[PDB]
RNA sequence: GAGGACUCUACCGAGAGUGGAUGACGUCAAAUCAGCACGGCCCUUACAUCCGGGGCGACCACGUGUUACAAUGGAGGGACAAAGGGCAGCUACCGGGCGACCGGAUGCGAACUCUAAACCCUUCCCCAGUUCGGAUCGGAGUCUGCAACUCGACUCCGUGAAGCUGGAUUCGCUAGUAAUCGCGCAUCAGCCAUGGCGCGGUG
RNA sequence: GCGAGGAACCUCAUUUGGGAUAUGGUGAAAACCGUAGGUGC
């Protein structure tokens, strides 16, 4: 029916089902192409389908938090895991380029006494 | 400003001696002069002093205590 | 050329109209929409009607030049004699 | 702290609860040559947040009705139910 | 026709007990305030204040410190 | 991290010298309009041969690219024009020309 | 009806960590009688007490910041998609309005109501103290409040200042970190909030 | 950019002046008239 994963990055969870067909990728139920503008946000979306796959399989998917970037990353991630579960003769073509490891770094918390995390008041 | 929903803010006791008025001495620093005073002598409280003022046409609309500096 | 000013003819009138010392951007563009006139040409581009319609819509009803300077320094005047 | 601040704050309180139906009834409408009759205690515009213990009338909290260091002290001490230290 | 009961406490451990069920999000406050009683600013420590909300229904019809809504 | 266009590292890299305040695509788009103009104003090879021909004309390997990078920036930076790649591309073409105040600086 | 959320449990490299709180170990006659108690001394026809009107806001040096000095930018018109935190107060919707919010009404004491901007397209500006900058000052008002002069915030219309990237020196950090962009809260009738405390985007 | 994480009145401790120790009229108000405490050392 359709293979199912999930990806994370930052504050955004991407849902992914991959069923066959050939290509078209619904995102948040609008086109790949207009929900993502620019071309280097496509590019990191479908990067693992072009690593092995595209034009053979029908994705859609829902995105919920976070900004642009860390949407369609978190989307990739999804993608790269779901391809693994198809078949599983293509997990070192994926974690050789580094797709299936999970990013966990979030945004730190404001230490008080400081105007921020790291930076601290001047001195002088 | 002072809303126009609400009108001038004129003290009620000022007014009724101005109206039944010799210098009228007041503490009524944020009264508004009102057309009635025209013509009159109205010492003001500045903290420490009754400074005097003579009401005339051109400082109508003005609060009185505008014309009694405290510093 | 308009009322006592040169303006600049090359700028764009939405802004050329700002040179005058009673206009600002936003009255500018009030000017424009009232007198018709469009905010992308500029003041060279301007036929004598439109340049005539501008000057009507700018007097009887706004403080331009002269009048405003007079007006304004019997503000302060008043003000000091206060 | 003092002694005539908590009962002049304690006046005030009790002039206010006592002139809170009129003062209402006068902005209501469009009154105001009287609404200026009452006397300047009766507003309720004087009534500053004082500490219900000490009278401390800075770093006033609404939920606990003391300040932050009677707050320190009782979260401390655990006399506040609830409230505890963050581990981290 | 139900009954929803609403329990509410700042003790998991004490609403899990008392309830003999779906976990609500729980409500966390952040107080933070000044070690010092004067001027050392700076030096600051959090006190953590939480609200544990949990649900249950019962279809076609407690120790101290938990408040339940009935409805 | 790969680039978007051309797929090489090198590039990625050249765009994070270029990139102030945060804002990536923005030095994309500046260099990418830059490796335009080099191909429309004067220009043999492809503008990214000719780039990195450049860097060539302009101690580890790593710090050896590194500060050729942050030369060439500097010096682009330095010289004068209204627009930022405008400008970049006479640097990439003065230091394939080898010459100017960029080059053995 | 169980893919996420939400909140309870159990293992987590012998094979192919980070941030924060604990601070037995400390010297400074270090700070705090104005948070709170308290030894001694001094005030009682006044250093006690009530109220109006003023002051803490008046005018060279130092510290801490906010805006800029611009094209990796300003303006106009469209397309974007967040985490946390508040709601007797926020507010769905209709019109008086240029706008601050007023006047009729609607849900909501809380997984009904306030939350994006930087970004992505299109057009203008083309190196000009300018379509950069927004100080100061004149007019109109909208709120709160008994009361906005000394001495509040906000919205319109004018006015348009210094400012062309900063000498000796010096300050903050080593990664979702600096630099940037917005959102929220505490106290509070209103607010001086550009401060303090947090939250997320791109990086 | 601190105690102060809200100085127009109040807060307010600081200054000048007026008081005290049901209705009317007089008053800026406090107040008037007739019918133990210290935010002192
Ligand atoms: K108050």
């Amino acid at each position: 029916d359709y293979i199912n994963a999930i990806g994370r990055r930052k504050a955004a969870v991407a849902r992914v089902y991959l069923s066959e067909g050939s290509g078209k990728i619904v995102i948040n139920k609008r086109e790949i192409e207009q929900y993502f503008p620019s071309s280097i946000l496509q590019y990191i979306v479908k990067q693992p389908l072009l690593k092995l796959v595209a034009a053979k399989y029908d994705i859609k998917i829902n995105l919920r938090g976070g900004g642009f970037k860390g949407q369609s990353e978190a989307a990739r991630l999804a993608i790269a895991r779901a391809l693994v579960k198809i078949n599983p003769d293509d997990k070192p073509a994926l974690r050789s380029e580094g797709f299936i490891t999970r990013d966990p770094r979030v945004v730190e918390r404001k230490k008080p006494g400081r105007p921020k995390a790291r930076k601290r008041f001047q001195f002088s | 400003s002072r809303s126009l929903k609400k009108g001038p803010y004129i003290n009620l006791k000022l007014e009724k001696k101005v109206l039944a008025m010799a210098v009228i001495k007041t503490w009524a620093r944020a009264s508004m002069i009102s057309p009635d005073f025209v013509g009159h002598t109205i010492a003001v409280h500045n903290g420490n002093k009754f400074i005097p003022v003579f009401v005339t046409e051109n400082m109508v609309g003005h609060k009185l205590g505008e014309f009694s500096p405290t510093r | 050329r308009i009322v006592g000013v040169d303006l600049p003819q090359n700028k764009r009138g939405f802004i050329a109209l700002t040179y005058i010392y009673g206009i600002g951007r936003s009255s500018a563009i009030t000017i424009l929409d009232k007198a018709g006139v469009d905010r992308d040409i500029k003041v060279k581009d301007w036929s004598d009607d439109q340049a005539a319609a501008i000057r009507d819509v700018i007097g009887a009803g706004y403080k331009v030049e002269g009048d405003l300077r007079s007006e304004v320094q019997l503000n302060i005047k008043r003000l000091m004699d206060i | 702290a003092k002694e005539s601040m908590k009962a002049r704050e304690v006046k005030r309180a009790k002039l206010v609860a006592k002139y809170a139906a009129k003062r209402a009834a006068l902005k209501a409408e469009g009154n105001y040559e009287a609404l200026q009759l009452l006397p300047k205690n009766a507003s309720p515009v004087r009534l500053h947040n004082r500490c219900s213990m000490t009278g401390r009338p800075k770093g006033y909290m609404r939920q606990f009705g003391i300040s932050r260091i009677q707050f320190r002290e009782m979260a401390s001490a655990g006399l506040i139910p609830g409230v505890k230290k963050a581990s981290w | 026709q139900k009954i929803r009961i609403k329990l509410k406490s700042y003790d998991y451990m004490l609403v899990d007990k008392s309830a003999e069920p779906i976990p609500l999000p729980t409500h966390k406050r952040i107080f933070t305030v000044n070690r010092s009683t004067f001027v050392n600013k700076k030096s600051r420590e959090q006190f953590e204040l939480s609200s544990y909300k949990r649900l249950i229904d019962i279809y076609n019809s407690l120790p101290s410190g938990v408040e339940v809504e009935i409805k | 991290l790969p680039d978007p266009v051309y797929g090489d590292v090198r590039v990625t890299k050249f765009v994070n010298h270029l990139m102030y305040d945060g804002k990536k695509n923005t030095a994309f788009s500046i260099f990418y309009g830059a490796l335009d103009i080099v191909k429309t104003k004067h220009s043999e090879k492809s503008a990214l041969e000719i780039w990195k021909a450049a860097l060539d004309n302009i101690i580890r390997p790593e710090r050896k690219e590194s500060i050729s990078m942050k030369n060439l920036i500097l010096y682009a930076r330095k010289r004068g024009g209204k627009t930022m790649a405008d400008k970049l591309a006479a640097e990439i073409v003065d230091a394939f020309n080898n010459q100017g105040a960029a080059f053995k600086r």
